[PDB]
Parts: structure tokens; C-alpha cells; sequence
């Protein structure tokens, strides 16, 4: 069916004329890609784009031992 | 169809069997097959139709 071989490539080239993502999204693709974009961040964490690690650690304080001896 | 494309298929379907015989046939019209014809010489079923849209699952099958 090479007449069908040409007819699924030629209506693939029409999909390669794109402006803003989906062609017939409407309220469908706008809600779904925003529902999924939250879920990759919801149970994952709150993370910005480029912020480095900012913290500070304190070690164990070295106490002394009192000892009258001999 | 017309006479020039049917009397071939009432003669090129005789070229298969070749055993001194006088062939018979049935016709039934179906539009869900979009663009072809299926034929069944006995239990043979050479299928050429618009099933070939489902065979383009391999494009979506990695």
C-alpha cells in the first residue's frame, strides 16, 4: 500500500507546521500539561532554576574530662 | 462495477484453479472496508483493504 505510504507522510508534514505547541488543544492540552507539570513537582519538592546549596554545619563540641589522679 | 473490470475477475479467478471446472461467485457490499476488496477462494483470504491503517501501529510502537 505505497499509496498509503505517501498519504501518512504528507499529513505528517502538515503537523510540522506548528506555532504554539498543540494544534487542537483548547482546554484539553492546557489543563493536562499543567496537571502533569505539578505532579513532577508536587511530591518531588520545591526547587528553583539555578540556586546553589546554602547551609552551614556545626561539629560536636569537644568537652574535657576532669580527673584527680595518682 | 462495470463489465471491463469484472469479466477479468471472472476469468483471472479461473486461472488459479485449473482442474476442468465452471466457477461460481457471490457479491456483498460493505463500506467499512474503505478502499479495497477482499476475496476468499475456498479458505484463502487474500486481503487488500483499509486494514492497513491498523498496520501503521508500528510507527507508534517504538
Amino acid at each position: 500500500v505505497q499509496k498509503l505510504f505517501v498519504d501518512k507522510i504528507r499529513e505528517y508534514r502538515t503537523k510540522r507546521q506548528t506555532s504554539g505547541g498543540p494544534v487542537d488543544a483548547g482546554p484539553e492540552y492546557q489543563q493536562d500539561l499543567d496537571r502533569e507539570l505539578f505532579k513532577l513537582k508536587q511530591m518531588y519538592g520545591k526547587a528553583d532554576m539555578n540556586t546553589f546549596p546554602n547551609f552551614t554545619f556545626e561539629d560536636p563540641k569537644f568537652e574535657a574530662v576532669e580527673k584527680p589522679q595518682s | 462495477l462495470d463489465e471491463a473490470t469484472l469479466t477479468e475477475l471472472k476469468t483471472v479467478l479461473k486461472s488459479f484453479l485449473s482442474k476442468g471446472q465452471i466457477l461460481k461467485l457471490e457479491v456483498k457490499v460493505d463500506p467499512s472496508i474503505m478502499g479495497g476488496m477482499i476475496v476468499r477462494i475456498g479458505e484463502k483470504y487474500v486481503d487488500m483493504s483499509a486494514k492497513t491503517k491498523i498496520q501503521k501501529l508500528s510507527r507508534a510502537m517504538r
